[PDB]
């Protein structure tokens, strides 16, 4: 990025051909590019607007029954409620445009409008990064609500929280939803495992849900090989058939669907670092809302992207600020699985999505 | 352990608790008796073993407790086991140590029989008048 | 005296055991000290407004 004050000497007037730079800057004044539109679309499918700054996920036990008798009365039945508590984070982010007086005198007005339209692009890029690192950064975080500390969570991450038992399938401390493939390329056996690691928590096709997978094209060149009963990478065998989409459906949510393996729809995802896949539940009875909650301020005066009037005002220097304040946490810790494609060992946080490693 | 079937008329009795019982004892079953003041203590008091007691929560000295003599206890296991996981054996008789009030399946001449189990988790409480054998050979 | 800028973290709750921090500050919104009423009386009986600077 460029940074610093805008100055005389940053100004351009006319091309050698006589074409004015204000007409070139007028192109960038209203457009948004397909790359920021694509990032915005990943956010729009993957997130929901938070209503409660903290959630409780409650559960209750079971009763049963006994056979009767002419004399005598039944054994007594009760149930005990329990819950886990999930908060969502919140933070403030600031941006500034600075000008010299002679820059604002002589610079083309179209450049100022382009700078405003670029603040909207920077906001979209920020929200996208903050949604991605909520998933791919498998560290725990803390948020303060009413001045009282709460934990905010990624997916299941080898932690003390125990998943709720689904159907007599029952879990322990140290359960996980970041996965290492144990192989230098994706197997059908990894796709089968990861989709079952979702489906063991519910999120099934009998529960009306659809699974989706987001992958870099390098691993989709493996999935196209997965014909039923045939060997693929690492001498694993495809226990289902790959089906190309028409032209499964040709398109879902306005995204280019490649086909299915199992019943999971596969989508090409160029933002993904090459060694990774995201598996995500959708629809049905469980996934009526998406994986990541977005939290915003209680007051309408403090929601949205806002302009603050700056504090050097007119001469010789001018500034102004943009602010947005929001944050992220996962509610459905079992509703998605992150798979890393590497040969052995610990899971790696992608540098591009490490929390605090950068912005936008 | 929990009370499943308690009868207030001769199946059990109200008495004042002699000492605090902590939440570490919540859901354990103990055999209990009456001290020389007229308050409930673990093991035999002066009364011998009077009955059996479960508290769902810790309780203060001089609070009123219901001691069971005849009735059913569910989610049952020995006093040394973890409440709600370490359940009893089916079909077997259970005996109180008169010193600590701890209940387990091991018989002994100086112990008091408290009941027997109908399936692993259900104890039919019916406390004996006195020890298993007051005249060992 | 306490001094400095007022900061987030000088704020310490929205509510505590159901009472609201705005209601607590509202008590002091319009108080006046009887000592400052007495001091204002003593000034009023011990001074005059100067019309002539010498």
């Amino acid at each position: 990025n460029q940074g610093g004050y805008n100055t005389a000497g940053d100004i351009k007037y006319k091309t050698a051909d006589g074409v004015s730079y204000d007409s070139l800057w007028n192109l960038f004044s209203n457009v948004t590019d397909e790359w920021n539109k694509h990032k915005s679309k990943m956010v729009q499918l993957m997130t929901f607007p938070v209503t409660n700054q903290t959630e409780k996920v409650p559960r209750i036990g079971q009763f049963g029954f006994e056979k009767a008798s002419e004399f005598g009365v039944p054994e007594s039945k009760r149930t005990e409620l329990s819950f886990y508590q999930l908060a969502y984070d919140f933070e403030d982010y600031d941006l500034a445009f600075r000008y010299t007086w002679k820059f604002l005198r002589d610079a083309p007005s179209s450049q100022i409008k382009a700078y405003h339209n670029q603040a909207l692009q920077a906001d979209a890029k920020l929200i996208h990064r903050k949604v991605m690192e909520a998933i791919f950064d498998n560290r725990e975080r803390e948020a303060d609500i009413e001045g009282l500390p709460y934990k905010v969570y990624p997916l299941y991450n080898g932690d003390n929280m125990i998943p709720p038992e689904y159907n007599g399938t029952t879990f322990s401390t140290g359960h996980n939803h970041y996965l290492v493939s144990g192989g230098t390329k994706i197997d059908s056996a990894d796709v089968e495992m990861a989709a079952d690691h979702i489906r063991e928590h519910g999120y099934t096709e009998e529960n009306g849900t659809q699974l989706i997978a987001f992958a870099h094209k390098a691993e989709i060149q493996e999935v196209r090989r997965f014909r039923f009963g045939q060997t693929n990478n690492n001498s694993a065998v495809a226990n289902y058939d790959f089906v190309q989409s028409q032209g499964p459906q040709s398109m879902w949510k306005g995204l280019r669907v490649k086909g299915s393996y199992d019943d999971v729809l596969w989508i090409e995802e160029p933002t993904m670092p090459a060694g990774y896949v995201l598996f995500l539940a959708t629809g049905g009875t469980l996934a009526q809302q998406n994986l990541v909650g977005l939290r915003e301020h209680e007051d309408a005066a403090w929601r949205g992207l806002r302009q603050i009037p700056g504090n050097q005002t007119r001469y010789p220097l001018i500034d102004s600020f943009y602010q947005r304040s929001f944050g992220t946490g996962i509610r459905q810790r079992g509703g998605a699985v992150v798979l890393q494609i590497k040969a052995s060992g610990t899971y790696d946080i992608p540098t591009k999505w490490t929390n605090g490693g950068g912005f936008e | 352990a929990r009370y499943d079937k308690y009868n207030p008329y001769g199946g059990g009795f109200r008495a004042p608790l002699a000492a605090d019982w902590t939440d570490a004892d919540a859901g354990k079953l103990y055999a209990v008796g009456i001290n020389n003041v007229g308050a409930v203590v673990k093991g035999a008091g002066q009364s011998g073993v009077a009955g059996v007691l479960v508290l769902t929560k810790g309780a203060k000295a001089g609070s009123i407790v219901d001691v069971m003599k005849f009735g059913e206890v569910v989610e049952f296991g020995p006093t040394s086991g973890t409440p709600g996981t370490d359940f009893g054996a089916a079909g077997t008789a259970y005996y109180a140590d008169t010193s600590t009030g701890a209940i387990n399946s091991t018989s002994g001449e100086a112990k008091v029989k408290v009941g027997h189990t109908v399936g692993a988790q259900r104890l039919i409480v019916a406390v004996a008048d006195g020890v298993v054998d007051p005249s060992p050979a």
